[PDB]
């Protein structure tokens, strides 16, 4: 299949609605969509949706020997998946930029960021450690993923419970949900990007454009934040010539941001454990 | 037989053997030309906030109100009368595809190759078949450019007969900012043999004939006396180009007349450049004035 | 310039490569001494003084294992003035880190002249190597030179009649080489003897275990004979004493009879001849390890770059681990817990790992 | 690619025994030989025949030996055809002629008296080295297997791995103990690792660093592996053409005096660089 | 080990703000449009650029309005100390290509190339820290030696946070330390920023003071460039006449 | 792990590096020898052209799907897929492969280019496709031999026919060359060789060859062995391809 093509009249009044700072929703420039979190059954799954912009996130995990360089902390194996449901050019094997350059960026904001404890889960140092992978899956395709791709991930690994281990020596032994209560994982800090979007070589700078804006841009501005103010990555793509001034801006927007942001997914965590401490299998939570 | 090995030894830079410090105004991407109330931009600049900005590494050149740009190595862009030599990589149900060291496909029309003799009625279907059978895809034509589209791309014919396809020969390849822009790149030299000087960086050398337009193929045998002549001049022109000068007549005759004592094949080890190259150089220099 | 050196290294992968690094030979480095112009003039920080007096001037500098084992002496403020290496700071930092944390810790001192010289980085008093010389010697070499460096430098500055550079050893070896160099030099002895200052400077100053039999031979000697399984058990009296019980109680002691048991394993021991029992027994091999995760709490070492650190346990019946965890920063000050992972025959501490963080020590 | 005429011209010429460069049918060209040019490897060559530029870096790493030959270690190669020799190679298209390149290079190899494996054993079915050859093309000038064998030969001469003594301990704890003398590293022989000669047939008449414009002019090509001895090691035949069963013998002689005069060359020649020193800079891409 | 010292000075003998000798040369590969060689340190890149010539297999992507980028990243095997395989196809080079070609689309000035391919390859044969700027300057270069109209000089350089300091051109001991590394490539003429990598975990107040001072080390590295690219220049022509 | 197959093992070794006993040598036999030949054209129905050659243990099966639209440029070509099946030889591989297939079907493409005239095939690739069942000794010259059937079979032009034959060396005091040998034959040996010509014209069109030694004269004394065994073998194709034929004019 492939994508409808842009015609010259919406490019000309996206332009002149962006020179005129007006939205086409009707939200401003320094705004995201009404972001749901929700969640499965199986301690895990979230799907978190953003205005129109779907992302399903999964996470599981295993027991395998570790590599050699690390022997004492464990794994962590992410994947970010393009679903032909999100459009119809996401064919298989075909629109690899966008997949290499999303999982290259989604790999450097967590796995290095350290924002969990890669040691925490280690079994037998040398032997046998965890393994944890995360699958995120684009199910809709409105605009903005990496914060949607973010916020899924951390919702899962902070919605994540172990099977709890015994180990004395090298006998070790696993146990079922049944017999012990799952041990949720050690996070430090949650990060999640924020996505800036420059038209007109670098005039003018969106949030969270919807899928138009990011066709009718020059340059895509990704950064990596925390609630303690700690730059974890930042990334310019579309070959565009940006400044020092737009990225020090940029940065005290994505810290609000992201401070909103957190104090949500923390909201929707705490509705979910009272929501299972009365009986029912969701949690849900709204901007 | 013979067979040698060498280390590599290290350049010798600033090429102080002439000591010319020359009286030209090079420049570099980023560098600012002179700006001035309204002067007129050409090949190799750009303009940025009222403020004439080059684009390309070279020496700057200021017709009496034009500011263009000469640059050292470029691809051959398409004048309208330059002669050019071109191998074929195409042929299209309406045209020949044509490779030249430009930045595009260069194209031949069916309607600009002359004919056998001079048979000439107008181009039909059967005209269209042999398109095929005459002129094979690979081969090489000797042509002049017709025009230059806007796309950049090449529309190049055949005047006359002295142009068309090329014999056996054998070709060239340097850059095109090598060859003097001047009049007759066709010679045919006392050596025993001839040459064509392609606006582009193609050269081809093939013997002389004695009867004086390449609708048949003289697969003949060549004479050693016409071979070897051949072979020197190809290994001259390769030194010549490998220490960065001009080509043109009397370069090519004078490193033949240079790199006689030195045999046919001991003239492309670096120290026998070299010092050929100088030897020439010197002497149009000192001749010429 | 540039030089460029190479050297081997062992992977954590069990393997072996090798590094090419780069090395800087800048030639703007300050002796330290306002005096050398052509050096430096207004420079601050930790430098020398112009007139010191306890051959009054005496500037001195020492070799490592003075800085090994003669700190107090300089750390002493009897003392002002002293010049130091990078090399032998080098060594320092190798052996020992409480005693390379002094010295940065008085090198911060703008008072007591700590000033320290970049041999390595220096176009002149930087030596190679060479084939048939070790490290140490490369080192030993490369303090000479700088000191005939120093010599000849300080010479040319002015009269001399102001300043001269000194050479201290710990051995009369060292010493005795740098004489046949051509240039003063002395002990740490000789010389805070020959200040008869006060006599606080006198007065301050004056295991490999053994192999482990495997599983089958254990089993085949109980039943065969000598060789009987038991409880390890240790006390809070003391980090010798230990109880075996057979499935009868023997005691043994010692590090080398203690050959790597913990509060509650099975061990195989054997039993010591009657000449020196009440019975004494040692240790030869495990039958079940028998562990679990041991409270505690991470002293760090203070080195920041350092990914080894210490765990201290609760329980006085046990053994101080060696971890490897990268935080040591989030970590001190918060009881943890551990478990343990192994005892090879060269540390007297096992090889553990972190597993979880509790909270700050008394909430 | 190229025309007839010319293909006419070039085979006239050979059947002559001349050539547009003016040489005869049994003489290369001045191929310039260098090593020790990169310094992360245990060894590492380059060489530049013409207008053809191959880089070879060999690393001696640590690794378990192969269980059908436990006594000695072995060599691995990868070939990267980077694109940078014609743009008509990129992450798929190179990939058939590094393979084939590649298995060449093991077949010369898989003769055991080449190479002493042996003397890379450290201890028996628990350690062992491996060679892990990696040759780079850069350019495409023709005669490219000769070339890249005179660079693996030239690499292997300049490899220096080190001595290591793996001591075993009970419960399973082993230990490597280096020899810090970077001056004591051991060396491996070359005097049988053999040069590959490309014999490429023209006309009725057989010719040796058989250029591009010569091989187009072509229908077989017999690629011979010498030693300095006068052996043959490997015999392969490549060319979408015929070849008489005559020729094969002329062509096989041809390559054994070649293959003499060539080792001779190298070998005089890398004793050269190694009694310099390093006072020859190592000149590389400067 | 260590990285800065209490005097100022780090490892390889340099302080903060000053970088290692690049050493460098254009006109390697006669048989190409292009050709460069950069060594940076211990690095050595090595890039080509195959000119603005024709499309085959048209496959419908030749672009009407504007010339068509296509750069190809590599890191050989003995690269690094620790052998890997797989140079090309991997989730990195990838990556690095996008980010070379989304620069170079930026600065090579194509609406005067359309319908055309400009190929860049890059091939690093050692690595020892700063790994991408060394490929954006070798390519730089080879663009320059191509021809190829070109907006200015796309300086490239990287910088890095270490005790309250920040440091220029990071080696691979201080870029394995995990600290945090702030890649870079701008336009010094205009001041404008091409490319924006970076990678670890930082305050934010911190973040002006590695980037000026990433930026002034690429205009250090302009400087040791355009010193090379006129001596070239210059003896071209010279010998031309 | 891959996705496209059944979720086996990780990894898996053979049982027989686990054994222990000196493997059994063959000894002593007749260096002119040749081993008893089953060749037959016309075995696959939904095939242009198949054939199959028994030779010991060795046992090969080719096919050829015929032209398919895919001068000197407007010149044929066909593209050969060797494969040797997993469950042959005494180690297992996984279908794929990637290292020695590719080099054997190098091979059978510049042995059979030259027999195969392809200017009377532009525009089209001919898929030749060999399959080897058993590894029984000489299996690249069976696959030539197989394949030359096969596209005869299908009757695509040619010049003449392609005959293979394998060779080895006696790694004893007194090397002699084996001539068409067996699996262990080949295990055991020093040298290995095969050639393979077109043999009205005496040409040869592919060899091929290694050695843990050799030397020029051994080298030629092998080539003109094989060049006879080939020779001599010739005639049972001929044959085959007659019989095929008229089972044909039987048909109809
Ligand atoms: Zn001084």
């Amino acid at each position: 299949m492939k994508e409808t093509p842009l015609s010259n009249c919406e490019r000309r009044f996206l332009l002149r609605a962006i020179e005129e700072k007006k939205r086409l929703d009707g939200r401003q420039t320094y705004d995201y969509r009404n972001i749901r979190i929700s969640f499965g059954t199986d301690y895990g799954c979230c799907i978190v949706e953003l205005g129109k912009t779907r992302v399903l996130g999964q996470v599981s995990c295993e027991l395998v020997s570790p590599k050699l360089n690390r022997a004492t902390e464990g794994i962590l194996f992410f994947n970010l998946e393009l679903s032909q449901m999100a459009a119809p050019a996401f064919e298989p094997g075909r629109q690899s930029d966008l997949l290499v350059k999303l999982n290259r960026l989604m790999e450097r904001c967590l796995r290095n960021s350290k924002c969990i404890d890669t040691e925490s889960l280690c079994v037998v140092a040398g032997e046998k450690v965890w393994q944890i992978r995360v699958d995120l899956h684009l199910l809709n395709h409105d605009g903005n993923i990496i914060d949607a791709a973010s916020i899924a991930a951390i919702v899962a690994l902070c919605h994540f419970r172990r099977p709890d281990v015994s180990v004395q020596g090298d006998e070790v032994t696993l146990y079922t949900p049944e017999e012990r209560d799952p041990v949720p994982l050690s996070i430090h800090h949650m990060p999640i990007c924020v996505s800036f979007a420059f038209f007109q070589q670098g005039t003018y700078l969106l949030v969270d454009p919807n899928e138009r804006e990011e066709r009718v841009m020059d340059g895509l501005l990704v950064i990596a934040m925390n609630k303690h103010r700690e730059i974890c990555t930042i990334q310019s793509s579309g070959g565009i010539m940006l400044l020092k001034d737009q990225v020090l801006r940029c940065s005290k927007i994505a810290g609000v941001k992201v401070a909103e942001i957190t104090e949500l997914i923390l909201k929707a965590l705490e509705n979910d454990q009272k929501v299972r401490k009365e009986g029912g299998k969701f949690g849900f939570a709204e901007s | 037989m013979a067979m040698e090995m060498r280390l590599p030894v290290a350049r010798k830079p600033l090429s102080e053997r002439l000591g010319r410090d020359t009286k030209k105004h090079l420049v570099v991407p980023g560098d600012t030309i002179t700006t001035d109330t309204g002067f007129m931009r050409g090949h190799g600049t750009y303009m940025g906030e009222e403020k004439l900005i080059a684009s390309v590494a070279g020496s700057v050149e200021r017709v009496n109100k034009l500011i263009c740009v000469k640059a050292l190595k470029t691809r051959y862009i398409g004048e309208v009368g330059d002669i050019v030599v071109g191998r074929i990589t195409e042929v299209q149900q309406k045209r020949w595809k044509v490779e030249t060291n430009s930045r595009l496909d260069s194209v031949l029309l069916l309607s600009s190759m002359n004919l056998p003799g001079g048979e000439l009625r107008r181009r039909s279907a059967e005209d269209e078949l042999a398109m095929r059978g005459f002129l094979q895809e690979g081969d090489l034509i000797s042509a002049e450019v017709q025009a230059v589209f806007s796309d950049g791309a090449v529309s190049l014919h055949t005047r006359s007969l002295k142009y068309g396809k090329l014999g056996q020969g054998v070709l060239v390849q340097v850059s095109p900012s090598l060859v003097k822009r001047q009049k007759t790149h066709f010679h045919d030299l006392p050596c025993g043999a001839s040459v064509i000087l392609g606006n582009n960086g193609f050269i081809w050398i093939y013997p002389t004939p004695e009867h004086k337009g390449g609708f048949i193929a003289n697969l003949e045998p060549v004479s050693l006396a016409d071979r070897e002549v051949i072979s020197r001049l190809r290994n001259c022109i390769i030194s010549l180009v490998t220490q960065r000068m001009m080509l043109y007549d009397t370069s090519i005759l004078y490193c033949y007349e240079a790199s006689l004592p030195h045999q046919i094949k001991d003239i492309l080890k670096p120290e026998i450049m070299e010092e050929i190259v100088m030897e020439t150089r010197q002497r149009l220099l000192e001749q010429e004035g | 310039m540039l030089k460029s050196k190479t050297f081997l290294k062992k992977t954590r992968a069990g393997g072996v490569m090798k590094i090419v690094r780069e090395h800087y030979l800048r030639d703007d480095i300050g002796c330290g001494a306002p005096g050398c112009a052509a050096c430096g003039g207004a420079h601050e920080g930790p430098a020398l003084e112009p007139q010191p007096q306890d051959p009054q001037p005496h500037y001195l500098l020492p070799d490592t294992n003075v800085l090994l084992h003669q700190i107090d002496v300089l750390e002493d403020p009897a003392i002002r003035n002293v010049i130091v290496l990078q090399t032998v700071l080098q060594e320092v930092r190798n052996r020992s880190a409480p005693v390379y944390k002094r010295i940065r810790d008085v090198t911060n001192n703008q008072e007591k002249h700590f000033y320290t010289f970049t041999n390595e980085h220096h176009r002149e008093t930087y030596v190679e190597q060479e084939q048939g010389e070790n490290a140490n010697d490369r080192n030993n070499r490369a303090i000479r030179v700088a000191a005939k460096w120093y010599n000849e430098h300080l010479k040319k500055m002015s009269a001399d009649n102001q300043l001269q550079v000194i050479f201290i050893t710990n051995d009369r070896r060292n010493k005795e080489k740098a004489i046949e160099e051509g240039i003063p030099a002395f002990t740490c002895e000789e010389y805070v003897k020959s200040l008869t200052a006060n006599p606080e400077l006198i007065d301050r100053l004056a295991i490999i275990f053994s192999e482990h039999l495997p599983l089958s031979k254990l089993q085949q000697g109980i039943k065969s004979g000598t060789y009987l399984q038991g409880t390890f058990r240790a006390s809070r009296e003391n980090y010798l004493e230990a109880t075996v019980w057979i499935h009868k109680e023997i005691i043994l002691q010692g590090l080398k009879h203690l050959n790597r048991a913990v509060h509650e394993d099975i061990v195989a021991v054997e039993l010591l001849p009657k000449s020196q029992w009440k019975p004494t027994g040692r240790v030869v091999g495990i039958i079940k390890r028998n562990w679990r995760p041991y409270c505690g709490m991470l002293s760090k070492s203070d080195i920041k770059e350092s990914r080894r650190h210490l765990f201290t346990p609760a329980d006085k019946r046990i053994p101080r681990i060696r971890i490897e965890t990268r935080q040591a920063s989030t970590l001190e000050g918060r009881r943890i817990i551990v478990a343990i992972d192994g005892w090879p025959r060269n540390s007297r501490y096992p090889n553990g790992h972190f597993v979880r963080n509790l909270g700050d020590v008394g909430e | 690619t190229l025309s007839e005429a010319e293909k006419v011209y070039i085979v006239h010429g050979v059947q002559e025994d001349l050539r547009v460069d003016g040489r005869g049918c049994e003489d290369y060209r001045c191929v310039e030989v260098e090593t020790d040019v990169v310094s992360n490897t245990s060894g590492s060559a380059r060489v530049k025949l013409g207008h053809t530029d191959i880089l070879v870096g060999v690393k001696a790493e640590m690794g378990t030996p192969k269980l059908e030959k436990p006594n000695e270690g072995y060599l691995e190669f990868f070939v990267d055809c980077s694109a940078s020799a014609t743009p008509e190679f990129e992450g798929r298209g190179g990939d058939d002629l590094g393979t084939e390149i590649a298995n060449t290079l093991y077949r010369i190899f898989n003769n055991k008296s080449s190479v002493d494996l042996k003397t890379l054993c450290i201890s028996p079915r628990e350690h062992c080295w491996v060679l892990y050859v990696d040759v780079l093309l850069l350019e495409c000038g023709g005669n490219l297997f000769d070339a890249i064998s005179i660079a693996v030969k030239a690499a292997l001469f300049n490899t220096r791995i080190p001595r290591v003594r793996v001591l075993e301990d009970e419960e399973g704890s082993k230990d490597i103990e280096l020899s810090d003398d970077p001056y004591d590293c051991i060396r491996l022989s070359v005097e049988n690792v053999p040069c590959i000669v490309t014999l490429c047939k023209i006309g009725y008449r057989h010719v040796v660093d058989a250029t591009l414009q010569e091989e187009a002019c072509s229908l077989a090509s017999l690629l011979v592996s010498v030693t300095s001895k006068g052996v043959v090691t490997c015999m392969r035949k490549v060319g979408k053409g015929s070849l008489d069963p005559e020729s094969i013998f002329e062509m096989m002689e041809t390559g054994k005096r070649v293959g003499k005069v060539l080792h001779a060359s190298l070998q005089s020649v890398v004793h050269k660089e190694e009694s310099l020193g390093p006072k020859r800079q190592k000149v590389g891409f400067l | 080990l260590e990285l800065l010292s209490d005097q100022g000075y780090r490892v390889d003998g340099r302080r903060a703000g000053e970088l290692r000798k690049i050493q460098a040369r254009m006109g390697v590969f006669a048989q190409a449009d292009g050709s460069a060689y950069i060594e940076q340190g211990n690095t050595k890149a090595l890039a080509v650029v195959y000119g603005p010539h024709e499309i085959r297999g048209s496959r419908a992507r030749a672009l009407p309005d504007r010339a068509l980028v296509n750069c190809q990243y590599s890191s050989a095997t003995f690269s690094t100390g620790e052998r890997k395989r797989r140079p090309h196809g991997d989730r990195k080079s990838c990556e690095m290509g996008l980010q070379l070609r989304q620069t170079f689309e930026a600065a090579i000035l194509t609406q005067l190339h359309p319908r055309s391919q400009i190929d860049i390859y890059v091939q690093v044969l050692q690595a020892d820290g700063g790994t991408y700027a060394a490929c954006v300057n070798a390519a730089t270069l080879a663009v320059l030696d191509a021809g190829i109209p070109m907006r200015d000089f796309v300086c490239a350089c990287s910088a890095g946070f270490v005790d309250g300091t920040a440091l220029a051109d990071l080696s691979h001991v201080e870029e394995a330390a995990g600290g945090p590394q702030l890649a870079l490539a701008l336009l010094p003429a205009s001041g404008q920023i091409a490319l924006l990598e970076m990678d670890a975990r930082l305050h934010e107040d911190h973040l002006e003071r590695v980037l000026e001072a990433a930026a002034q080390a690429a205009r250090d590295v302009h400087t040791l460039l355009d010193r090379v690219v006129r001596q070239h220049v210059r003896e071209a022509s010279i010998l031309l006449g | 792990g891959d996705h496209r197959r059944i979720r086996g093992p990780e990894e898996s070794q053979p049982p027989q590096l686990y054994a222990a006993d000196e493997e059994e040598a063959p000894g002593t036999r007749d260096p002119t020898r040749l081993r008893p030949v089953y060749a037959r054209a016309g075995l696959l129905s939904q095939a242009k052209g198949s054939a199959y050659l028994e030779a010991g243990g060795t046992k090969v099966l080719c096919a050829v799907s015929g032209p398919r639209q895919a001068p000197a440029a407007l010149r044929g070509r066909l593209l050969c897929d060797f494969r040797r099946a997993p469950f042959a030889g005494r180690r297992r591989r996984a279908p794929p492969g990637g290292c020695e297939e590719r080099e054997l079907a190098l091979a059978l493409q510049e042995a059979l280019e030259p027999a195969v005239r392809l200017g009377r095939y532009p525009r089209a690739q001919l898929e030749v496709s060999a399959l080897l069942l058993e590894d029984g000794g000489s299996a690249l010259a069976a696959a030539l031999t197989a394949a030359a059937l096969a596209l005869a079979d299908a009757g695509v032009e040619m010049y003449d026919l392609v005959v293979g034959c394998g060779l080895s060396l006696a790694p004893g005091p007194a090397p002699t060359w084996l001539l068409d040998p067996t699996r262990l034959e080949e295990e055991r040996a020093a040298a290995g060789l095969t050639v393979a010509l077109m043999p009205v014209l005496n040409q040869v069109a592919g060899l091929l060859g290694s050695g843990e030694g050799g030397l020029t004269e051994s080298w030629a004394e092998a080539v003109r062995l094989g060049l006879e065994g080939c020779q001599r073998l010739y005639p049972v194709l001929q044959q085959s391809l007659v019989r095929a034929a008229r089972r044909r004019g039987a048909a109809a």
